[PDB]
C-alpha cells in the first residue's frame, strides 16, 4: 500500500499471531520450537515434491 | 478488510457513477508517507518483570522509550496501564533495562 518499510522478522510474527487472536506474549517465549518446526517442515515438503 | 479489492491502500469510501454500459468507481483511499528511523523493543524489563505493549510498539528517539501505534506516530509516555506483564524476562531476546511509570504511587502521596 506504499513504500517499504522495514521492520524485524519477530515483531511482524508477533503481529501476525496477534492477527488471528493469540497474544505476543505467547511467540516471544517460544521462538526456538516455532523455527525448529518451520525449518522441519520446509525440509519434509521439498522431500515431499 | 481484504487488501486491494477495490483500492490500491487502505480503503475508505466509494461512490458509484453510471455509464452508457457500465458503472465507474470512484475509490477512496489512504496513504502513509513521510516515514522515518527508529530503534525498537520487543519488551521492557522491570524489577525483574517483563512488559509487553497492548496495542502499539515501544520507540526510542535514542534516549527515552515511548508507545506508538503502528500506522502513525505520537509518542506517549510509558505507563502501566497501556501495558501488560506476563512472567519474569529471562528467556525473551532483545530485552532492555528501564523503568516504568505508574501514577497511583505519585497520586497516594
Ligand atoms: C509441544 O509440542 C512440541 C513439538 O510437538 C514439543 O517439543 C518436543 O518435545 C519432545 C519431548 O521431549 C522432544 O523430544 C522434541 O525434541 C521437542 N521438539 C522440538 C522441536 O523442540 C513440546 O515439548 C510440546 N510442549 C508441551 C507443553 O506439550
Ligand atoms: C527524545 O525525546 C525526549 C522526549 O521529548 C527528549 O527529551 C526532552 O528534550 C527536550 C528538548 O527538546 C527537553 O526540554 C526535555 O527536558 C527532555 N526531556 C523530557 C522528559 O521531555 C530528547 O531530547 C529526545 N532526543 C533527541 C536526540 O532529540
Ligand atoms: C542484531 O544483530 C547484531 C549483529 O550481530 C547483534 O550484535 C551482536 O551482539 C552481541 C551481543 O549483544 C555481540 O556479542 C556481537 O559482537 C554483536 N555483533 C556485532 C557484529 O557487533 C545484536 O545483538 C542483534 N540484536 C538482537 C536483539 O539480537
Ligand atoms: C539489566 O539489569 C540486570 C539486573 O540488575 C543486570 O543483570 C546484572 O548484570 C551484571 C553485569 O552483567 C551482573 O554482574 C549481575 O549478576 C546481573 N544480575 C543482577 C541481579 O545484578 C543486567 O546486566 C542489566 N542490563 C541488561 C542489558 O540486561
Amino acid at each position: 500500500a506504499g513504500a517499504a518499510l522495514q521492520i524485524p522478522f519477530a515483531m511482524q510474527m508477533a503481529y501476525r499471531f496477534n492477527g488471528i487472536g493469540v497474544t505476543q506474549n505467547v511467540l516471544y517465549e517460544n521462538q526456538k520450537l516455532i523455527a525448529n518446526q518451520f525449518n522441519s517442515a520446509i525440509g519434509k515438503i521439498q522431500d515431499s515434491l | 478488510k481484504r487488501v486491494d479489492f477495490c483500492g490500491k491502500g487502505y480503503h475508505l469510501m466509494s461512490f458509484p457513477q453510471s455509464a452508457p454500459h457500465g458503472v465507474v468507481f470512484l475509490h477512496v483511499t489512504y496513504v502513509p508517507a513521510q516515514e522515518k528511523n527508529f530503534t525498537t523493543a520487543p519488551a521492557i524489563c522491570h524489577d525483574g518483570k517483563a512488559h509487553f505493549p497492548r496495542e502499539g510498539v515501544f520507540v526510542s528517539n535514542g534516549t527515552h522509550w515511548f508507545v506508538t501505534q503502528r500506522n502513525f506516530y505520537e509518542p506517549q509516555i510509558i505507563t502501566t496501564d497501556n501495558t501488560f506483564v506476563s512472567g519474569n524476562c529471562d528467556v525473551v531476546i532483545g530485552i532492555v533495562n528501564n523503568t516504568v511509570y505508574d501514577p497511583l504511587q505519585p497520586e497516594l502521596d
